[PDB]
């Protein structure tokens, strides 16, 4: 998108979350709502506000021509305002029905570049490569497990045999085939390993109380991890890389 | 007493409403005391689609 | 044994296509009546202090309930869907000379 | 409401204000704002 | 008055990054939405000389997103009445405290 589309649509899809598939998490969130916030979203059960497509259709393919290097981005400034000025005059069915088939070309031209190059099979490092990106890169108390563990992260992602990789609205989930507890917030255990990258083994008055932060969490997350790691990795005596040096041998002992 | 024709109406009518009455050289005539008309909405057209 | 069953009647919408619409009291699916009078610009204060009835400014709301002042600054809504049109009927009274300024 | 105020020796007025919500647009073509206003509770329309 | 101007100011933004905030303001999810700070509706209600009460009244209204209430008097020599484009009754050149605080 350009974007013309807002996020976080969650006052008019909490209610059809919870009638239709059912969702748990929806109804947790609807519960905790104040009595205004609650009457927002019981309306749009019963009817659903109608929304105009043309200027989102309009500005799909000013953004094409701009991949295509047909113009330059400083005009779609002004032939944007001078195609909308045309189509709420010469309103018709006939015009509708051309915007919807150009529109009909920009998903197949681009479909097209799915198959042929197939990139279906590098589906997962773009999810994954997008959820690197808004992250800070600059830990402090770190910065060699921390450069370290992205790689052999990344290194997962193209050795595993199947991981999906797939993600929710705000953040990424990950999901391997072990049953059960198949499901990894990569977006959450990020959050958790914030501190511990520096962390080295000195003080402690009881063992404990640094291994015990770890959550459920992102401690399967240093389980799926640690086959893939080696002692050429995460810089020695600190935190992080003894726990990956035990749970690398709880993982090739139980085989 | 007038009966004038069709006029199209605004889709908010406020509650203060100006009422100017003028002569043919643009001038507010004072020899005026008591005036007073209606107005009554009917449907023209839809601006709902095509 | 193929019992017909009818169909349940909608009942037709208010707020609706041809909906004048009024907050407190039931709107209506007609057509209506208002009024621009010289009785009322009385009482309402700060858009006539001394004007005469070329240019003055009235009410049209003619609700006794909430009263006054705020009989006026609310709207009649008309409906957006349709594209409305009014009949204007006028009634006038003069009082001029031949030979004046 | 009844109010109680000291009796003064001229006229006054009672500056009431009700608390109430104020809110406003867009630009969908060149040249061209449509606006929306309204206010809670006392609604101007 | 002699003369009068309008005064405005561009930001001299890059039209390449100018465009897209351009596209993006022009939807109907990025609309401008404002709020008067205040956020009230003032009402002056006469208090005549000598008397010690008053008697407010308002009848029945939807009261949702309801905040609360604000009152102070003032006297009817300072406080004139804004809309009209003169006030003959309002001889006072001091501060007004209706417009002021």
């Amino acid at each position: 998108d350009p974007g013309l589309k807002p996020s976080s649509l969650w006052t008019h899809k909490i209610i059809d979350s919870i009638i239709a598939n059912r969702s748990l998490s929806a109804v947790q969130n609807f519960r905790k709502q104040p009595l205004a916030n609650k009457l927002t979203a019981l309306e749009d059960a019963i009817v659903q506000p109608r929304k105009d497509t043309t200027p989102e259709t309009v500005a799909a393919i000013l953004q094409e021509l701009v991949a295509m290097g047909a113009l330059q981005p400083n005009e779609v400034g002004p032939m944007f305002s001078d195609l909308m000025i045309r189509v709420h005059k010469y309103n018709s069915t006939n015009v509708q029905n051309n915007l919807s088939v150009l529109l009909g070309d920009i998903r197949a031209a681009q479909s097209e570049a799915i198959r042929s190059t197939n990139v279906g099979e590098l589906s997962n490092q773009v999810v994954l490569n997008d959820f690197l990106s808004r992250e800070p890169a600059v830990v402090p108390q770190g910065q060699h497990n921390y450069e370290a563990f992205k790689q052999t992260l990344r290194l997962m992602v193209n050795e595993a045999p199947n991981v999906t990789l797939f993600k929710s609205g705000p953040d990424t989930l990950m999901q391997v085939n072990i049953r059960g507890v198949n499901t990894v917030n990569l977006n959450s255990a990020f959050k958790n390993l914030k501190n511990f990258w520096g962390v080295q083994l000195d003080t402690e008055i009881v063992p404990g109380s640094i291994s015990s932060k770890l959550s459920s969490n992102t401690r399967v997350l240093l389980l799926f991890l640690a086959p893939f790691t080696n002692d050429s990795t995460f810089t020695p005596d600190t935190f992080i890389s003894q726990i990956m040096r035990l749970y690398r041998e709880t993982v090739a002992a139980s085989i | 007493v007038a009966d004038h024709g069709i006029q199209p109406l605004k889709n908010s009518l406020t509650g203060v409403q100006r009422v100017t009455l003028t002569d043919d050289r643009r001038r507010s005539c004072p020899y005026i005391y008591k005036t007073l008309a209606t107005v009554t909405p009917k449907v023209l057209s839809s601006a709902t689609l095509q | 044994m193929e019992v017909y069953v009818p169909p349940p009647r909608v009942m037709a919408p208010t707020e609706g296509r041809n909906s004048i619409s009024y907050n407190p009291i039931a709107p209506l699916q007609d057509t209506t009546h208002i009024y621009i009078i010289d009785n009322k610009t009385s009482d309402i204060e700060n858009l006539n202090i001394h004007k005469d009835h070329s240019n003055f400014y009235t009410n049209i709301v003619q609700n006794v309930d909430v009263a006054p002042s705020d009989a006026a600054t609310q709207t009649i809504k008309l409906d957006e869907r349709s594209r409305w049109g009014g009949e204007l009927h006028t009634i006038l009274k003069t009082n001029a000379p031949n030979v004046t300024e | 409401m009844q109010f109680t105020v000291d009796p003064m020796t001229e006229p006054t007025y009672l500056m009431l204000l009700f608390g109430v919500f104020d809110q406003v647009i867009n630009q969908p073509t060149r040249s061209g704002i449509s606006v929306a206003y309204l206010r809670l509770p006392f609604a101007s329309g | 008055y002699t003369q009068i101007n309008l005064y405005v100011s561009f930001f001299p933004m890059n039209y390449d990054t100018q465009s897209e905030l351009e596209l993006m303001l022009r939807n109907a999810t990025n609309d401008q939405n404002f709020s008067d700070y205040l956020g009230a509706v003032n009402n002056l209600y006469q208090i005549p000389a000598g008397s010690s009460t008053v008697v407010v009244n308002i009848p029945d209204r939807s009261w949702g997103a309801f905040r609360g209430w604000s009152f102070t008097r003032l006297k009817v020599s300072e406080t004139p009445r804004i809309g009209a484009t003169q006030d003959p009754n309002f001889q006072y050149s001091g501060s007004i405290p209706y417009l002021d605080g």
